[PDB]
DNA sequence: TTAGCTGGTCAT
RNA sequence: ACCAGC
């Protein structure tokens, strides 16, 4: 076992040279420093590591390190470098699941941090936090700079090789070791009846959790989709930009007519400060001045103003009951306006150079093991309900890349689960109600029968009910979802809950097996408490942040999971059917999102194969893990993101 | 850029106010903000206001990023246009009213730009004759994409933007707009935008501001 | 403008150059320095006559601008004094290429560096003929662009008989193939060239 | 006594 | 505080 740390000019988008890397050894212990001329050494030394079975230890080494040597093996010296991913291991990926939560314990030791350090699981964070930093290399080359006079010019400072470099290289990886020895001083994940830095690739995943190892292939994984990418079509969101940016340009001439302007108290200095719709204080202040009263107080002396207090909103002055509507629509397109082309995030600005759009993953940012999805945040585009989304998912289609042999356009299969914490939670209590409930989930579809029997009028505000219902809500905020009152919002929490009685006792169950006092304050909660966690489906110790908050973290951290699981499979057996990964060859990833997956591919006939064997996927997720239920997906085809949702 | 969520020590929420990189917060509750002549006019001295042109049609924000101040000495009402250069540093002004008293105090380079002071990098330019139809344009873009303004009129085309040249070579595209062309510009890298009325703020006051923002995106080549 | 700078009026220090890549001991060897006047660090090169009589700097700050400190000759090379015999010497052509080598040769063979650049080459390279006849070969190392070229052409008439040797590099000039690691080429170049 | 898990926005 | 998402 090798713990090895490289640096290079730039970033992974765009990377050309080499300049320095250090290996440390565990049989030898030998700071083997490299140079810029010996790229072919140290490549050497990493087969070779390789070749004798053992593992090399990198810190954010399934995204950005690994890939850049087999960037720089071909681009600089013309020799293909694989490294097998059952070789190389992370000690980021370990962190995010050893210490998932941070900013719960990172208070109390801001005396050690600076401050924009708090809650990082960088590795100079970890530099801080380990007492064991010595200097950082951009601050003194600042500041080396500005005592000899040459200006600072762009923050770029791994243009030209030094020796500062391999110093701050050295002691990188002196954190790196640091931080490797506290992290597999775990005794939870790791049993401490064996030493792991001499035990081979065979031993080391396969005599410990399985949560060490379902998360290494999820990195890689994920980390190979966003190198893939989004498929983008710019020109289509240019026309959307120039289409309703002259309506918000029409929408506040009509409306500053209507709504004049004012004096306001800056002897007396005035100013002449006239109406912005996008502030909910000069709405709120017009509509006091126009005869509305609120009867609702959020705010200890401002109402609360959002869309559904302002459709029962009602004036005297029948122009003003027409501007209203106007004033929603222009909060919408200010909304659509700074999301997708102006804001500092935009899609526009995240473009590459070959057309498509590349965005950050995190496997375990949430405590409850669900993905987030930043840098920008393709989870949160518009869906096909909200005005102007059709328009906004078309553009994010996967038959905007034309094949680059035969110049045609490809095809893209989109798989969703259904009923997935609805049906983990017919799992879980089955051992109270005998399996008397994970059959009628199997009988028929689960949210359309639960719509003809509550009488909602869509089948998206049924699904909302049943989990705000589920989730621990209170009188009103179920009673909200249908508009009515706290006295439908108390019948229907009789209605479900007389029908099964069994959540009362799973919840309960939760509460004796979590809790054992809790003292009440008038104004706050003091709790003492007996077990803080809760083992996962794979023994992982999820943080349970709130007592109310229990039955959603032992639902949705065992849902996040089996979807976790069913996207690692759901290409094991595709490359093993006899395919290939990647543009160039018959199918390639695109985005996961928290419930389905998007992937296109060359043929149809090849998306028939992926859909197909997507279903075989889960249901070894299913067999595996021996759940009560019986998982089922179902997926959809077409040229775009509109159709496939 | 920002961080994180910071709990706020004057209204009192959780997770309202907002940390920067800067070294300032902001909070989304309260809304509360933390940390010639050769005279050049102090914007305490000449009663400044940031007002809007109503009979035109301008914002406020516009005008407060864009650095065109209205003055109140002497009793009249100036409007006062500042020019600055890459340093951040006020260099020379122009001080306008309904006469069109173009007093140009300080000392007035030769190739000074109105909004050259914020942008260094970027994949398109428009470039305007006036101040008013540079304030219409980033009216209609929200003064987010960049737009400069030539500070000697349509008469110094070959003078003012021809000394500005490693700086239009800063920009993959460059887009004129003036008056319904220079070739000092480098080369393949100058587009020519087509209007139907006299200019960007008669497009403006009229309904037409669609096509100011359909020829800012497609515009043909020179 | 004003004298020759005092160290002691200008608070002088002599370090390395980070960003160049040369030590401090070379630049000891040669006279560039770095001193603090008007709170902007300005670098600063010193030139002697043959003697070793101080008569001149010359000044640049955080953006390489010139500021001469008077009288500025075209019979004073940077580092004229420090050479007064041998058998070779490699003319380059501004002031960091001329520490680079002697960097990267330790202080053993003979490097001058001109005052002007490639715009009076000529003007400072026939008033200064009469320098030339104490070494035994001329090694030109000047820029390799359309003015590098022109300039070693042009001088390659008023220097004397047939000595004249002009080494090629790969980048625009010396400082550069140090910085990306050519050290390999530019020991070679001394050493051998392609002539007239 | 509380539906929940995320991102993104801003003003001198 | 608001909006969007699973
Ligand atoms: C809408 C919603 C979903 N979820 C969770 C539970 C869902 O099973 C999971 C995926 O959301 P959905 O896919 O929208 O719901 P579903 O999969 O059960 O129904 P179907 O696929 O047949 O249309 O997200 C919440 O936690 N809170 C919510 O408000
Ligand atoms: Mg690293
Ligand atoms: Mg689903
Ligand atoms: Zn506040």
């Amino acid at each position: 076992m090798i713990v090895s740390d490289i640096e290079a000019n730039a970033l992974l988008e765009s990377v050309t040279k080499f300049h320095c890397g250090v290996i440390y050894d565990y049989s030898t212990a030998e700071y083997v420093s490299y140079r810029p001329s010996d790229f072919g050494a140290y490549l050497d030394a990493l087969e070779a590591e390789v070749a004798r079975g053992g593992l090399i230890v990198f810190h954010n080494g399934h995204k950005y390190d690994v890939p850049a040597l087999t960037k720089l093996a071909k681009l600089q010296l013309n020799r293909e470098f694989h490294l097998p991913r059952e070789n190389c291991i992370d000690t980021l990926v370990l962190s995010r699941l050893i210490h998932s939560n941070l900013k719960d314990t990172d208070m109390g030791l801001l005396r050690k941090l600076p401050g924009k350090r708090f809650g990082s699981h960088a590795l100079e964070a970890w530099g801080y936090r380990l007492g064991e930093m010595k200097g950082e290399y951009k601050d003194d080359f600042k500041r080396m700079l500005e005592e000899q006079g040459e200006e600072y010019v762009d923050g770029m400072e791994w243009w030209n090789f030094n020796e500062e470099m391999m110093d701050y290289n050295v002691q990188d990886v002196v954190v790196t070791k640091a931080l490797l020895e506290k992290l597999l001083s775990d005794k939870h994940y790791f049993p401490p009846e064996i030493d792991f830095t001499d035990v081979g690739y065979t031993t080391f995943w396969s005599e410990s959790l399985e949560a060490v190892d379902i998360e290494h292939r999820a990195a890689w994984l994920l980390a190979k989709q966003e190198r893939n990418g989004f498929p983008f079509d710019t020109k289509a969101i240019e026309e959307l930009y120039v289409e309703l940016a002259a309506r918000r340009s029409e929408l506040l001439r009509k409306l500053t007519e209507t709504f004049g302007s004012w004096y306001q108290p800056k002897y007396t200095p005035v100013e002449h400060v006239v109406f912005n719709p996008s502030s909910r204080d000069h709405i709120q202040k017009k509509l006091q001045e126009a005869g509305w009263v609120p009867t609702k107080y959020t705010d200890k002396g401002a109402p609360v103003v959002d869309d559904e207090v302002l459709e029962g909103v009602r004036v005297d002055d029948p122009e003003k009951q027409a501007a209203i509507d106007l004033i929603k629509e222009y909060l919408m397109i200010q909304k659509r306006i700074g999301q997708s082309a102006e804001g500092d995030k935009a899609w526009l600005r995240y473009v590459a150079e070959d057309g498509k759009i590349h965005g950050s993953v995190n496997p375990n940012g949430a405590v409850t093991g669900r993905a987030t999805h930043a840098f920008p945040n393709l989870a949160q585009i518009p869906g096909v309900r909200s005005p102007y989304g059709e328009q906004c998912r078309a553009a994010f289609g996967a038959e905007h890349h034309l094949d680059g042999i035969t110049g045609k356009p490809w095809v893209q299969a989109g798989i969703d689960a259904s009923g997935l914490e609805l049906r983990c939670l017919a799992h879980f209590m089955a051992r109270f109600d005998n399996g008397e409930y994970a059959h009628e989930i199997l009988n028929g579809d689960i949210h359309t029968k639960n719509q003809i029997a509550a009488e909602l009028p869509t089948r998206d505000n049924a699904k909302t009910f049943i989990y705000g219902f589920l989730y621990g809500a209170g009188d009103e905020k179920i009673g909200q979802i249908v508009g009515a009152g706290k006295e439908r919002g108390k019948e229907l929490k009789k209605k479900f809950l007389e029908n099964t009685p069994a959540i009362a006792a799973l919840r309960e169950s939760i509460q004796q097996t979590l809790v054992e006092s809790s003292q009440w304050v008038a104004g706050e909660q003091q709790v003492k408490w007996k077990r803080r966690w809760i083992k996962g489906l794979d023994g992982r110790k999820v943080h349970v942040r709130s007592p109310h908050a229990a039955l959603n973290t032992l639902l949705q951290s065992a849902g996040a999971l089996i979807c976790k699981l069913w996207i690692i499979k759901t290409e094991e057996m595709l490359v093993e059917k006899g395919l290939k990964h990647g543009w160039d060859g018959d199918f390639a990833y695109m985005a996961w999102v928290h419930d389905e997956i998007q992937v296109g591919c060359r043929t149809e006939e090849i998306a028939q194969v992926v859909i197909e064997t997507a279903q075989e996927a889960m249901r070894w997720v299913g067999d595996h893990w021996n759940f009560r239920c019986l998982l089922d997906t179902e997926g959809k085809m077409g040229p775009n993101w509109a159709i496939c949702h | 850029v920002f961080l994180y969520h910071i709990p706020c020590d004057n209204c009192g929420s959780s997770d309202g106010n907002s940390l920067f990189s800067d070294g300032h917060t902001f909070c989304y509750v309260c809304e509360k903000w933390t940390a010639m002549t050769y005279n050049v006019w102090n914007f305490g001295e000449s009663n400044g206001r940031y007002s809007a042109l109503t009979a035109r049609g301008i914002s406020k924000e516009t005008c407060q990023k864009a650095g065109y101040w209205i003055a109140k000495v002497d009793g009249v009402m100036y409007q006062v246009a500042d020019y600055r250069d890459q340093n951040g540093n006020i260099v020379s002004q122009k001080v306008r009213d309904k006469d069109k008293n173009f007093k140009t105090t300080g000392s007035h380079k030769s190739d000074a730009l109105f909004g050259k002071h914020l942008w260094n990098g970027g994949k398109k330019i428009v470039v305007t004759e006036g101040e008013i139809d540079m304030l219409t344009v980033m009216e209609l873009q929200d003064c987010k994409y960049p737009v400069v303004s030539l500070g000697h009129g349509a008469s110094a085309a070959k003078k003012t933007c021809a000394a500005n040249y490693e700086y239009f070579d800063q920009f993959e595209q460059i887009i004129l707009m003036f008056d319904m062309a220079a070739q000092v510009l480098p080369a393949g890298k100058v587009r020519v935008a087509v209007l139907p009325c006299k200019d960007a703020n008669e497009c403006h006051l009229n309904g037409h501001d669609r096509e100011i923002m359909e020829q800012v995106w497609n515009a043909g080549p020179w």
